[PDB]
RNA sequence: AAACUUGAGUGCAGAAGAGGAAAGUGGAAUUCCAUGUGUAGCGGUGAAAUGCGCAGAGAUAUGGAGGAACACCAGUGGCGAAGGCGACUUUCUGGUCUGUAACUGACGCUGAUGUGCGAAAGCGUGGGGAUCAAACAGGAUUAGAUACCCUGGUAGUCCACGCCGUAAACGAUGAGUGCUAAGUGUUAGGGGGCCCCUUAGUGCUGCAGCUAACGCAUUAAGCACUCCGCCUGGGGAGUA
RNA sequence: AAGGAGGUAAAAAUGG
């Protein structure tokens, strides 16, 4: 899975990366392609509103079916790929009636097997089905949270939820987060675990495949000036300085919660992360 | 080599759905080249203990032959994933 | 496994002597067999027999006791050894008690006492002390 | 292996018929025996116990192919040749 | 003494001799020792394998 | 150079086993979470206190979460080269023992160097985390108490894959082989009439012999042969 | 009846 390279030089000395083993076509479907041009984290007044993103390799978009509504139908993994877009894997699906979709890789899916969606699926890795129908326990990825919206929680590498229980016209899952929450049982979910397990051990080994990567360097704020930042001046280094770490933006930035009161998932919520 | 398969099925069944599922469960013991030497049913029996909160029942008994465990691995797996099967158990001899 | 018949035979005359049997049934070999008959020739026991059944065959040693019950073997002693083989001029061979005991050797005129074996004026590989 | 696998590879390189103990069967069987619990192992990675099975018959089977180059080149390099294993 | 497999032949126990079971088996529903049944350790194995399969069957009782 | 079947393997018919590896199922119990009842203690000790609890603890009933170990069987019992192996089920797989006498015909023993396995703790990466618990905090005891005791409690204890390679890793008893009184159990077999004989283990008692003595004594520490390892006063030192 | 092996409870201030 995962490859070590030798220390040939300082650069690549500790560097690691993924072996694709598990990839088995090098090149995506061209009819479920579209263009992905980048914004640097620029908004629509053109302005820099995220920092640090910019640059990077040019990439193409896979138009991916996060929804799995075509159901009663088997699909046959014509390939599993590589996609810049996502830290998962993706699968290209044949339909047995011709036509040709991507789907999130689950771990374990192998080139010529089956999949399905629908109430009458079966409980087998890359099915998709109603949480209704999901027994107790199950492990899934790519849950709904509206039903018919596409799949939102647990996509990326390795990721899945377990179906713990089901209220009436909702189920409780644990997400990945450690978080139990009600999802309306009329969601759908995919049976499994995301693949690509290994993606998360990965050293990057070297700045410029960060760079490659789109990632523009973080500036530590102690080393700005007073109205740079909260952190700025002072002579010599300096600690924080203040009662509480602070943002860029002046607000405190350590263990100060942000999720907004009053939310209507705040009922939902069983039991946080 | 043959095999006994026992398992339980919830007291709270329709007899049309228990006969739907036993036929099922018989069918997939068949299928994978393994032979149904006979099935048979012991009727609702008390439970020694409570199994899902039901004090009771449905035993079935199957013998089946086959030349590899298929059939008994799907067996298993479908009664596992099974809502109406609270106990089962497969014993080679 | 076994590494020395003689030394065997030996150990085997040795304990029975020491439980006061009468008689002691081996294995059979040519070298066994006449070391027996130099014991009976010698008067260390009473009588030899050998058993040409299948299987290289069985030597039966009847053992000798004086009056009182003393035992006429007093004790025997492996001298070559696999480990280590001692050769012995004429001149050279030893005398076991002074005398009183026997040394069985191995010449090219067949294995023989030390009496003999001074007599005749040759040596050979000592294979045992017996008194 | 199974008792008629055993069987089949005793008729094929016994020396004469009702032939069971020569060096040839007793090293074709090994040879079997050995590339089972290789098949085991490669599966059971960490099955110590049974390999050190397997490597008292590999050593068994070196000392009688020992022999056998003693007591007749030709038939000892017909048999290895025969059985793949050199 | 004497062992009631051993006197009677048999040389099977079969998981699902429920009443069998309970001959061996203790108010409690421990499993009686083998000094005490009279039974030989070779049956005696068998019983406790048999009395263990059908404890995970719910034949019989744990407790 | 030529023969033999007694050692060593093989075939044939049988036996038991917590031997190993991987998946799956299960009951008891501990901890935690939610809720109903309920009041002022609980817990703990030699005696106490810290601590928990009037915001409702502890007790009790129900349900849920999760990890770990398998009560009775269980036995000088079994298996394995040793370390070790105890819920149940399935798959793969190692070894051993019994009888037979087709089969090979000494093909055997030991084993420096080598190559593997190897309790627990420990190390790395990634998981997991109930219980217990180094470190640590508080209480107690005490002249003092860096402890024993009490209340907590992190690593760790569990899993995968690598590493480490050590223990009073002991029977403080190297392996192989034969021979040398007896009595009595038990595990797995076999043969002849509850009895007798017999094979392989596992215990106890006990001659001859051995031993400084204690003791060992057909499972030798007796009598012998082969090969290996090891010792040569105590410290220094398993150190430089 | 007297000796050998395994497991297993309950108790416990401190210093001579
Ligand atoms: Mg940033
Ligand atoms: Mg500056
Ligand atoms: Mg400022
Ligand atoms: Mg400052
Ligand atoms: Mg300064
Ligand atoms: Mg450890
Ligand atoms: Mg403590
Ligand atoms: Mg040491
Ligand atoms: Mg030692
Ligand atoms: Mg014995």
């Amino acid at each position: 899975a995962i490859k070590k390279y030798k220390p040939i030089t300082n650069g690549r000395r500790n560097m690691t990366s993924l072996d694709f083993a598990e990839i088995t076509k090098t090149t995506p479907e061209k009819s479920l392609l579209k263009p992905l041009p980048k914004k640097a984290g620029r908004n629509n007044q053109g302005k820099l509103t995220v920092r640090h993103h910019g640059g990077g390799h040019k990439r193409q978009y896979r138009v991916i079916d996060f929804k799995r509504n075509k159901d009663g139908i088997n699909a046959k993994v014509d390939s599993i790929q590589y996609d810049p877009n996502r830290s998962a894997n993706i699968a290209l699906v044949v339909y047995a009636d011709g036509e040709k979709r991507y789907i999130i890789a689950p771990k374990g899916l192998e080139v010529g097997q089956i999949v399905e969606s629908g109430a009458e699926a079966d409980i087998k890795v890359g099915n998709a089905l109603p949480l209704q129908n999901i027994p107790v326990g199950t492990v899934v990825h790519n849950i709904e949270l509206k039903p018919g919206k596409g799949g939102q929680i647990a996509r990326s590498a390795g990721a899945s939820a377990q179906v713990l229980g089901k209220e009436g016209k909702y189920v409780l899952i644990r997400l990945r987060s450690g978080e139990v929450r009600m999802i309306l049982s009329t969601c759908r979910a995919t049976i499994g675990q995301v693949g690509n397990l290994q993606h998360e051990l990965v050293n990057v080994g070297k700045a410029g495949r960060s760079r490659w990567k789109g990632i523009r360097p973080t500036v530590r704020g102690s080393v700005m000036n007073p109205n740079d930042h909260p952190h700025g001046g002072g002579e010599g280094r300096a600690p924080i300085g203040r009662p509480s770490p602070m943002s860029p933006w002046g607000k405190p930035t350590l263990g100060k919660k942000t999720r907004r009161g009053k939310k209507s998932s705040d009922k939902l919520i069983v039991r946080g992360r | 080599r043959t095999y006994e398969v026992m398992y339980i099925v919830r007291p709270n069944i329709e007899e049309d759905a228990k006969k739907a599922l036993v036929e099922r469960f018989n069918g997939i013991l068949a299928t994978e080249g393994a032979e149904v030497l006979e099935a048979k049913d012991w009727g609702k029996r008390r439970l020694a203990y409570e199994i899902n909160d039901f004090k009771d029942g449905f035993y079935n008994i199957v013998r089946v032959k086959s030349d590899n465990n298929k059939a008994t691995d799907e067996f298993q797996r479908l009664a596992k994933i099974s809502d109406d099967i609270i106990r089962y158990m497969v014993i080679r001899e | 496994t076994m590494t020395d018949p003689i030394a065997d035979m030996l150990t085997r005359v040795r304990n029975a002597n020491m439980v006061r049997h009468e008689k002691l049934e081996l294995p059979a070999s040519n070298i066994k067999k006449e070391i027996a008959e130099i014991l009976k020739s010698e008067g260390f026991i009473k009588n030899v027999e050998y058993v040409e059944d299948d299987k290289q065959g069985v030597l039966r040693l009847f053992l000798k006791y004086g009056q009182n019950d003393e035992r006429v073997i007093t004790g025997l002693k492996r001298i070559s050894k696999p480990g280590l083989r001692v050769y012995a001029k004429a001149s050279e061979m030893p005398k076991v008690l002074n005398g009183l005991g026997i040394a069985l050797v191995s010449t090219s005129e067949g294995v023989i006492t030390d009496k003999e074996a001074r007599k005749r004026n040759v040596g050979g590989e000592i294979i045992a002390y017996v008194w | 292996i199974s008792q008629e696998r055993k069987n089949e590879i005793i008729k094929e390189y016994r020396v004469h018929e009702t032939d069971t103990g020569s060096p040839e069967v007793q090293i074709a069987v090994l040879t079997a025996e050995i590339n089972a619990v290789n098949e085991h192992l490669r599966t059971h990675k960490k099955d110590h116990h049974s390999r050190r099975g397997l490597l008292k018959m590999v050593g068994r089977r070196r000392h009688l192919l020992n022999y056998l180059r003693s007591k007749d080149i030709q038939r000892y390099r017909e048999l290895i040749k025969s059985l793949g294993i050199r | 003494k004497v062992c009631y497999f051993t006197a009677n032949g048999i040389t099977h126990i079969d998981y699902k001799d429920t009443e069998l079971l309970k001959r061996f088996i203790s108010e409690r529903g421990k499993i009686l020792p083998r000094r005490v049944t009279g039974t030989s350790a070779k049956y005696q194995r068998m019983l406790t394998t048999a009395i263990k399969r059908s404890r995970h069957m719910a034949l019989l009782p744990y407790v």
